[PDB]
RNA sequence: CCCUGAAAAUGGAUGGCGCUGGAGCGUCGGGCCCAUACCCGGCCGUCGCCGGCAGUCGAGAGUGGACGGGAGCGGCGGCCGGAGCCCCGCGGACGCUACGCCGCGACGAGUAGGAGGGCCGCUGCGGUGAGCCUUGAAGCCUAGGGCGCGGGCCCGGGUGGA
């Protein structure tokens, strides 16, 4: 159970960074990267996740579903995208919106997309 | 599109009630009991491309920053400075003499012209007299004089807005990098329009000042302030 | 200066119980959100029983 | 040139002076460090006219405005890269620093990752 | 008798204070009566329903004055412009305290 | 060409008799001696000016060691002129005595 | 009212200077000056409302709504008449570490003493950071930059060598 185990971790826990009137908790599959309920990605049943491709270009979006759940080996499906921006989030909006696969991290992740993706092209001198 | 039909005695309060309105109105007779676009259609551009490419405007964001800021609330108040209220002091009218406080014509008396929309004072000294042109003068920093001239009947050119007298800029054309700094434009150029009118306005006025003796050199004049008198005593 | 006596202004009571069972803690979550989204005067009396110590929780014989 | 934050509200101090602990101009054995003068003549603990003042509640610094860097932003300690993706996230309410105990060569390397990550970094310039 | 000093207000001196520095007591609140629906939220039931009910309520005591004076918070007036000669001396012998007959509408004026 | 301002002398801070706050300086406008009369100045804009060592910018001129405090008037303090005054910044003691422009900034009249 | 009555020791006290059409005395007036007192406003914290938020419910909706004839009107389909389910757009800020977040009111002295909080601090242990570290740790110094009301802390530079 979701609740069960965030009273279990709300406070104890590897990934939780409690620096300097800050906290921050780095699990894998975390949007936003701060500690809460709604945007831990270990204990919810169904989890989103937005993580740069393995090369430069590209996203890749993690979702966990809803079998597995006590077999982490296969229990997150991921696929990457390396289209254009403006597709992406698009195409994004669309897992959760229309699946209606957790509707709350929706701009979470497209924020979290927007992030990344302007991160991977080249800077400016 | 009837007038107000409700004179203001005082702010906020007409001249009529509520019933003394209704058959002002008429409302008695006149009562009435009851009674694009997003997307455009642009061709197709084939061939076997079929299918109109339906096209939206306004396009989705395509980046979206990591956070904003919360939308403000409403103020029902806080109009812009373009339609504020213009007030004006009793004591400023058009033709009475002021004296400049503030800029490099500090303490020349020049003439009062009509006041611009801004609220800005448009004035001119006698150029020949005191080498001010027509340039706006704001209120709070001029004295009135209880010296007036009939302007009357004399023709200010209506092409004289707060936008003829706005301050020209230059900087900078396809330059970014600062290695070459502009050697123009430090001389201000004063535009034969400005040396025209200054002749038209100033063409006109000189004959009514000339009337009242003594009064170009109470002009050609710069007001001082001596060891002896204070202002709070002078009347101006 | 306003002359009042403070010694009585902190009402002292259960405003949260005192374990770390978190079982405990769950429910208190569910009752207060009872009693905050109802007027069931009766979950407000089940949730300040659940704040209160085992000896105020006085176990009760089945006779 | 640097990196603007979300906001820069007008950051509002009610007090810059430190407070000295009673005392610690005359003698070097009792420390700048403040403590509370605990005595039955102690001046300043009666709180006298014209002495030194106490810290209390009162000098709080404004809720919004609390833990501001100069420049709108708010501190965080990183070790090495990894802490910094947790920042990908604020990015504009938050600044990191290198430790001063990490390295050159890894510090080297998080500032470069920092720039790409638009997040900014309090001592970029910091063993160079 | 020395720690105050009162009078009878008159009409207007009634209405300023009610206006300007009425408060009501709502839930134990100090609540600003900046609303006429706070009025009768609290006085519904005894017929005050409007700022007016309130001060004819006051001016002239109803039979229902006890809640209405229980209702609206007591007034926290600044200090009484233009100093007052006196303060530990009754106001017959030049002084302020005591019971002045009417002139405590001019300290009311010179009060709020 | 023209003085253009009516000179004051700073008289010290608004005070009590042993406390002094010092956001509010006493001016003495000359030539006004009584609570009426000030209410000419009783809102311009008044200046100290002085000379320090290291040049410092100036509006529309050169860089040379001319500062300048600003203020401006707030009321008259007590029945025979003594205007009092704030500024930017609370002025350092050691003007005490000396010149203080009020320089007829926004007029009313 | 004033004078006499009326004499102490270092040189001295309406506080001093001085003050006599008053800067003395008695009764009065109008102004003016300021305390951490009072009014308003901003901020901090405490307490109280055992206040509000699980409705992230852009479709969610009831101060009753439902079926299923009843006999009727009020209006649009020539005197008979009756479904509309989102959408040309596929879209709609943040939030809720619930030990969290938000709102409002009042309040704020304090020895002895009691209590709460401390992401104040030291040392050692079980875990935890794919933690830091000879590309320089601990420590020490510093007119360096800062944070926190504070306990204290982070970073720059120098030395240092594990
Ligand atoms: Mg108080
Ligand atoms: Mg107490
Ligand atoms: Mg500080
Ligand atoms: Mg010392
Ligand atoms: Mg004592
Ligand atoms: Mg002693
Ligand atoms: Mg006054
Ligand atoms: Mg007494
Ligand atoms: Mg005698
Ligand atoms: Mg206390
Ligand atoms: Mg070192």
């Amino acid at each position: 159970s979701a609740h069960l185990q965030w009273m279990v971790v709300r406070n104890c826990s590897s990934f939780l960074i409690k620096r300097n009137k800050q906290t921050y908790s780095t699990e894998p599959n975390n949007l936003k990267a701060r500690n809460s309920f709604r945007y831990n990605g270990l204990i919810h049943r169904k989890t989103v996740g937005v993580e740069p491709a393995a090369d430069g270009k590209g996203v890749v979006v993690v979702i966990k579903r809803r079998s597995g759940q006590r077999k982490p080996a296969t229990s997150y499906v991921r696929t990457t995208i390396n289209k254009n921006a403006r597709a992406t989030l698009s195409s994004i909006r669309h897992m959760i919106r229309k699946n209606k696969y957790r509707p709350d991290l929706r701009m979470a992740a497209i924020r979290r997309a927007s992030a990344i993706l302007r991160s991977q092209k080249p800077v400016m001198v | 599109p009837h007038c107000s039909r409700n004179p203001v005695l005082v702010r906020g309060i007409g001249r009529y009630s509520r019933s003394a309105m209704y058959s002002r109105k008429a409302m008695y007779k006149r009562k009435y009991s009851a009674a694009v676009l997003a997307t455009v259609t642009k061709p197709v551009g084939g061939d076997k491309n079929g299918g109109t490419r339906v096209v939206k405007l306004r396009k989705m964001p395509r980046y979206y920053p990591t956070e904003d800021v919360p939308r403000k609330l409403l103020s029902h108040g806080k109009k812009p400075f373009s339609q504020h209220v213009r007030k004006l002091r009793a004591s400023i009218t058009p033709g009475t003499i002021l004296i400049i406080l503030t800029g490099r014509h500090r303490g020349k008396r020049v003439v009062f012209l009509k006041q611009l929309a801004s609220g800005l004072l448009l004035v001119t000294g006698p150029l020949v007299l005191n080498r001010v042109p027509l340039r706006r003068t704001h209120q709070k920093f001029v004295i009135a004089t209880s010296t007036k001239i009939d302007i009357s009947n004399v023709k200010i050119p209506k092409h004289l807005t707060d936008a003829y007298f706005k301050k020209k800029k230059l900087r900078k054309p396809r330059h970014q990098e600062g290695e070459i700094f502009d050697t123009e434009k430090e001389k201000y150029e004063i535009t034969e329009q400005r040396k025209i009118d200054q002749k038209a306005v100033d063409s006109q006025i000189l004959p009514k000042i000339k009337a009242i003796p003594q009064l170009q050199g109470y002009l050609r004049s710069v007001f001082a302030l001596t060891n002896g008198i204070y202002p709070h005593k002078l009347v101006f | 200066g306003v002359d009042i006596r403070h010694n009585k202004d902190r009402k002292v009571r259960r405003k949260e119980p005192k374990s770390q069972d978190i079982y405990l803690r769950l429910l208190v979550k569910l009752y207060r959100f009872l009693a905050r989204r109802t007027n069931s005067t009766f979950n407000q009396v089940v949730l300040k029983r659940l704040f209160m110590s085992r000896t105020n929780r006085p176990p009760l014989s089945l006779s | 040139a640097a990196l603007r934050p979300l906001v820069k509200p007008k950051i509002v101090k009610k007090r810059t002076k430190k407070f000295i602990r009673h005392q610690s101009d005359r003698y070097v054995k009792i420390k700048r460090n403040w403590r509370k003068p605990r005595g039955i003549d102690n001046r300043v603990r009666r709180r006298f006219k014209g002495q030194i003042l106490m810290p209390n509640i009162g000098y709080g610094s404004n809720k919004k405005t609390k833990h501001m860097l100069p420049s709108g932003f708010r501190k965080f300690l990183v070790h090495n890269v990894k802490e910094l993706e947790v920042l990908l996230m604020c990015n504009k309410s938050y600044c990191a620093e290198i430790a001063h105990n990490v390295s050159s060569k890894n510090r080297k390397a998080i500032v470069e990752r920092a720039a790409q990550l638009a997040i900014r970094v309090t001592n970029p310039n910091a063993r160079l | 008798e020395p720690y105050i000093a009162w009078g009878y207000p008159n009409l207007k001196s009634v209405n300023e204070l009610i206006y300007k520095r009425g408060y009501g007591k709502i839930n134990k609140k100090r609540i600003a009566l900046t609303d006429n629906a706070l009025i009768a939220r609290s006085l519904g039931k005894y017929g005050i329903i409007c700022m007016e009910d309130l001060i004819h309520e006051i001016y002239t005591v109803g039979k229902r004055f006890k809640e209405a004076n229980n209702f609206l918070w007591p007034f926290k007036l600044s200090s009484p412009r233009g100093g007052m000669k006196k303060k530990t001396t009754h106001f017959v012998e030049g002084g302020d305290a005591g019971n002045r007959e009417d002139q405590i509408n001019r300290l009311i004026r010179r009060m709020n | 060409s023209g003085r253009l301002w009516s000179k004051a002398i700073f008289a010290g801070y608004k005070r009590g008799l042993r406390n002094q706050r010092e956001h509010t300086a006493l001016l003495k406008i000359e030539g006004v001696y009584a609570r009426d009369e000030t209410e000419f100045y009783l809102g311009k804009r008044c200046a100290y000016v002085y000379k320090a060592k290291n040049n410092t910018v100036t509006p529309g001129g050169k860089p040379n060691k001319t500062r300048v405090i600003w203020g401006k008037v707030t009321r008259a303090h007590g029945n025979s002129g003594m205007v009092r005054a704030k500024f930017r910044s609370n002025l350092p003691a050691k003007a005490i005595g000396h010149r203080i422009r009020v320089m007829l900034y926004p007029s009313r009249i």
